RNA sequence: GCCCUGAAAAUGGAUGGCGCUCAAGCGUGUUACCUAUACUCUACCGUCAGGGUUGAUAUGAUGCCCUGACGAGUAGGCAGG
RNA sequence: AAAUAUGUAAGAAGUCCUUGUUACUUAAUUGAACGUGGACAUUUGAAUGAAGAGCUUUUAGUGGGCCAUUUUUGGUAAGC
RNA sequence: GGAAUACUGCCAGCUGGGACUGAGGACUGCGACGUAAGUCAAGGAUGCUGGCAUAAUGGUUAUAUGCCGCCCGUCUUGAAACACGGACCAAGGAGUCUAACGUCUAUGCGAGUGUUUGGGUGUAAAACCCAUACGCGUAAUGAAAGUGAACGUAGGUUGGGGCCUCGCAAGAGGUGCACAAUCGACCGAUCCUGAUGUCUUCGGAUGGAUUUGAGUAAGAGCAUAGCUGUUGGGACCCGAAAG
């Protein structure tokens, strides 16, 4: 009794050792693989251009979209869909996975949010901020991987990083992993929203529309 | 006052196709049905015995009886807040087996083949119908396309 | 008792629990069974199916128990035998000193058929059996002896 | 006094508030209107095979 | 009881993900590009500056 | 009026039918009365039976 | 705001402890939910609900209908677990043995099961012997044998009993009820 | 395009008022700034949910404790007072 | 001959192999139904979400409605 | 030709000023810095100094000042309304009780159940006790005469909680009450079949049917009480012209 703890306490210190290497290793793995897919696509370009040729880069595979509308007087068919992508409240935010099913949800919804193609950047600092996962519905921050780990680990993902990491790249488990995610709970933007009326196109003078790149400026101030 | 037949407001919909008046062909007669079939329902006026009520033109349900001469099909119809469900009797003129489901059925066929070769070689499948996806990097050239440049063009009347 | 009454919840809510619009009248639509014919149709063919109309035969100066004849299935019948002098002749079961039932004494006018009786002989006085109780009787090795 | 004749104004409103679901759908459904010859024979068939089973039983 | 964000507050920056550690240490979020001379063909740039 | 899905009830009470309710107060008074007649008229009765 | 997808402040629809007032009730729940929390075992977590349910929801189970369930194969030396009452049956001859635990016994009922050298226990004598429910077959007594439900869902075609207070040819067998008079139901 | 004519009604009077003419007017562009019961973070009240805990050990087991989310309301239903 | 709206499907209640039952059906153990026995569970058969899903009884109020964009009928029109 | 700068973006780059908050209450957790012992900004504030006593401060109240604020009740799509009631104040003032019921609940007993018409008894309208009956239930179906519930471990199929077995686990098999769906069997009605018999017209076995029933298929009820709801009653309170 006396002595036994040391065991089943120096073992987790021990296990804890290991983790947190692994996530060290990991980590400085997708600093890798990030900084070698972002150098690839510039030379690709410089590449192009050299053979007088064009490259065309690849359609984004990810979004983050923003709800800004209140939640009076709204249609019932974009209503279903705000619901659908857990946006039911004003400045609240996802990440979607862009293709054919989900194209089709954000233009139904395209007067009721604003949305673009987020940066590591962006995505790093949403969920070390503001990521919170749901864990038998409640809403719990990320506050250590343990956490994480013990929903997410049944898919790899054993860190806030990984978790990241399955956002930014897609792939296999987004699905699960985005899911985990609670509906990111923005302020309103600090510095404002650059534009004298929010209820037209950003391509009309602004707000409302896939504002493209120019998604993380602003979620930046609302973050 | 109002009036509202049996076959009220159904001047287009139960008529002949131009051009294709007269006898039904005889692969309509030679179509073999079973219960459990997924039939579409589509009215031919031109057979009067055996026809959908107009509800039901352009439904599709599931056979649930074989008659001399007709399928009974089953329909769920939405009264209030709540299907109700239908049968039907109609002749098999106005009746014709749901192409849908046999792309699905030849589909099942694919993949338990593409489950056998994946498995008599032990590999995954990947058997689910993914959506259409984003699009990957290309490099176009410009060998023999080089861009034809094109401006707006000037407001000019034809009348 | 009132005090557990909704109408003391109601006091101060101007109109008690009955509408402003509405309010609560001195019977509307009639009262007791008016308009079941009329406007409360409805309600009276579903819910009252058959309740308009006569079916039948009259009957003058009717007495009830004329027809007295409670019925007792073999399902029971060992119960009319008190619970001590059951059990001996369950086991004994024999043809020559078989318990007499007079199910008339016991109240009962018709002896029916639902259920089994374990083997055991059994004499049964009633008046009226179904065919089938005495069927099962006989099965059994007892009889039934008609009485008044 | 003439006042309003019809509308569905609210209507669907109101039946989707609990409204709609679906059909109530079972493995063996109702038999309700299949051919009787064809049921009658249908006893026939499933009595027997019933039989059989038990008869696998000894 | 209070959530910290490890965006101001290094302590659990570092307690989340170390390698920030190594991560601040190399610099990195800087750091040069290599170099490379690579130049467009002609045609990119008649047709940038064309009309 | 008709409404709900109920049974349908006969209650006669058309009438004025508060000019003719009994109730029974008298029970137990009336049941001491009986017993002290039963006991005097025993009395008068010499020994005989009732 | 927030677009409600679902009612706030719901509460699930279930008992949570016997609307019951009876001592002895709230102690067999204060066991079960010992039992119930600090046990894995299934057994409990059931018998705990069904210490909660109303009278209308624990029909009895009757003695023959014990006799029955003991005729599964593997199932003579099961201890039989009723929570709510056993009723004598008269109709069973040949009652066999075991232990039964149950809420109440009806005079008759513990009668036959202990002349056939049988056992009456109660739900905490059930407890200590069986923790975990080890051995044990739950029974239920038939709930939609009441007459109450004879008339739910009374309608035209629904085969139900119509809420009649007095019963013969001349009350509600003409009008609706038969082709020669208006219609069928 | 702006401006002018076309342009008539009854108490005295309304770009909201003052007043404003390279506007404080009309078209357009760019920044900054003001401000809701909304959004973000925190305290507290309540409601709902999930979880722990009388195992022997003072004072509430319909209790104590942990955690997440939520709160408009006529007619009207229920609850706790 | 659109656009918007609209029906069905996207599998374990599935698939395949073997061969049992019948009074139906066939020239015909031929079909049709329903089955025994055997094989196939990682993506088991698109997406997104699920704040749990399913179910039963009983009962209140209401049963004058009105407004806006858009479609639209009568009317010169109307705050019709 | 070689640079610079702008623009846009990234840094787990370094720093200054200002503002609100400081929930919690021994310790447990994740870490960080140390060669180390130790230290720390790491699961919510501490430390140092000062100020106040017929006082600093807080509550209340009156008044001023800034901004804001139409009369309630009612019917109504719409009332502050140039709609109605209401000058003021006390006291009074409107969903009751009864007969019979639906659902739900609690409770007693349970194939039964209900002592209270009555009797016994009494510390006298109480409490205590009880014989025969009767009511409802345990049989249904027919207009009726009538007839009246097991082919089968009270049947077959599919889901089923729980339990049993193998297993370290995942799992797999066994059994499966309640409940749901479906196929069958049994009782009555209807329509067919019409045997052995008999007095010759009685009898009605046996086997059937897209028919039918508020049935059977190891009983649930009876009684007391409560909320809500139903009908008759002055029937939530007050009101005709009339008869």
């Amino acid at each position: 009794t006396a002595e036994q703890v040391a065991a089943e306490r120096a073992a987790r210190k021990a296990a804890n050792k290991e983790k947190r290497a692994i996530i060290l290793e990991r980590n400085a793995a997708y600093q890798k693989e990030y900084e070698t897919a972002e150098r690839n696509i510039i030379q690709a370009k410089r590449d192009a251009k050299a053979a007088g040729s064009y490259y065309v880069e690849a359609q984004h595979k990810l979004v983050f979209v923003v709800r800004i509308k209140g939640i009076n007087k709204i249609p019932p068919k974009p209503r279903k869909v705000l619901q659908l992508l857990r946006l039911t409240r004003i400045n609240s935010g996802t990440f979607v996975k862009v293709t054919k099913a989900t194209l089709e949800l954000l233009k139904l919804i395209e007067p009721y949010v604003a949305y673009g193609y987020p940066s590591y950047s962006t995505i790093r600092q949403l969920v070390y901020k503001r990521g919170f996962g749901k864990i038998n519905k409640q809403r719990v921050p990320l506050s250590d991987n343990a956490i994480i780990e013990a929903n997410l680990g049944k898919y790899g993902i054993l860190s806030i990083d990984d978790l990241i990491h399955e956002i930014i790249t897609v792939g296999p488990h987004f699905k699960q992993a985005n899911n985990f995610l609670w509906p990111f709970k923005l302020s309103n933007p600090s510095g404002g929203w650059g534009v004298p009326r929010k209820f037209k196109h950003f391509i009309q003078g602004g707000s409302f529309g896939n504002r493209e790149e120019f998604i993380n400026k602003l979620v930046k101030s609302m973050n | 006052g109002k009036s509202h037949g049996y076959r009220s407001r159904t001047r287009y919909m139960f008529q002949r196709d131009f051009r294709k008046h007269g006898a039904v062909h005889l692969s309509t007669y030679l179509k073999v049905y079973k219960v459990g079939d997924i039939v579409d329902i589509k009215a031919n006026g031109s057979i009067q015995k055996g026809m959908p009520h107009k509800f039901y033109q352009g439904k599709t349900g599931v056979v649930y009886n074989v008659t001399k001469s007709s399928v009974g099909v089953i329909i769920n119809k939405m009264v209030g807040n709540r299907y109700l469900e239908k049968r039907l009797n109609l002749r098999v003129e106005h009746i014709k087996h749901s192409k849908c489901r046999q792309e699905f059925l030849e589909r099942v066929k694919a993949n338990a083949a593409k489950r056998a070769e994946a498995k008599a070689q032990g590999v995954a499948v990947q058997l689910k119908r993914q959506p259409a996806q984003p699009r990957e990097s290309r490099i176009v050239s410009t060998e023999g396309n080089v861009p034809q440049t094109l401006a707006p063009v000037p407001y000019e009347t034809f009348i | 008792p009132s005090r557990f009454t909704k109408t003391r919840k109601h006091r101060g809510h101007v109109s008690a629990g009955k509408g402003r619009i509405g309010k609560h009248r001195k019977h509307p639509g009639g009262r007791g069974m008016a308009g079941g014919q009329h406007h409360h149709r409805i309600n009276m063919d579903k819910y009252h199916p058959g309740y308009f109309g006569k079916v039948g035969m009259r009957y003058f100066h009717k007495q009830q128990a004329h027809f007295w004849k409670p019925v007792l299935n073999l399902d029971k019948l060992w119960t009319l035998i008190p619970e001590d002098k059951r059990d001996q002749y369950l086991k004994s079961a024999s043809k020559e000193t078989a318990p007499v039932i007079d199910t008339l004494a016991a109240g009962y006018g018709k002896i029916l058929g639902k259920g089994r009786i374990p083997n055991v002989p059994v004499i049964v006085k009633a008046r009226f059996v179904s065919k089938l109780a005495e069927e099962k009787i006989r099965a059994a090795g007892g009889v039934v002896e008609l009485i008044a | 006094a003439k006042s309003k004749n019809h509308t569905a104004h609210n209507q669907t409103r109101k039946a989707h508030r609990n409204g709609i679901k679906k059909p109530k759908t079972y493995k063996y459904p109702s038999l309700k209107g299949v051919d009787p010859k064809f049921r009658r024979n249908h006893k026939h068939a499933l009595h027997g095979t019933a039989k059989a089973l038990a008869a696998a039983k000894k | 009881v209070l959530k910290k964000n490890p965006l101001k507050n290094k302590q659990v920056l570092l307690r989340l993900n170390p390698y920030a550690k190594v991560f601040a240490a190399e610099k990195l979020g800087s750091k040069k590009a290599e170099k490379t001379g690579t130049k467009p063909a002609a045609v990119f740039t008649e047709t940038l500056k064309h009309d | 009026a008709i409404s709900k899905n109920l049974p349908i009830l006969k209650n006669h009470f058309r009438k004025h039918w508060q000019e003719r309710v009994k109730v029974h107060f008298d029970q137990a008074g009336k049941k001491v009365s009986r017993r002290n007649a039963r006991a005097t008229r025993a009395a008068k009765i010499a020994p005989r039976p009732l | 705001g927030i677009d409600h997808t679902s009612k706030q402040h719901k509460r699930s629809g279930h008992r949570t402890a016997p609307k019951s007032d009876n001592v002895y009730l709230k102690l067999l729940v204060k066991l079960y939910t010992f039992l119930a929390r600090r046990t894995d075992a299934p057994f409990n977590k059931v018998v705990l609900k069904a210490l909660f349910l109303s009278k209308i929801n624990r029909p009895p189970v009757s003695v023959s209908r014990i006799a029955r369930a003991l005729k599964q194969e593997g199932a003579a030396n099961k201890t039989v677990v009723v929570v709510g009452t056993v009723t004598d049956d008269a109709r069973i001859f040949e009652f066999p043995k075991t232990t039964v635990a149950a809420l109440r016994f009806t005079a008759g009922a513990r009668a036959k099961i202990v002349k056939a050298g049988g056992e009456c226990i109660t739900l905490d004598q059930l407890a200590v012997r069986a923790p975990k429910g080890q051995n044990t077959l739950i029974l239920r007594g038939p709930r939609n044998s009441r007459e109450a439900v004879r008339h739910f869902g009374m309608g035209p075609h629904k085969g139900k009993a119509p809420r009649i207070l007095s019963t013969g040819r001349k009350f509600e067998r003409a009008r609706g009820r038969r082709r020669s008079k208006g219609f069928k139901v």
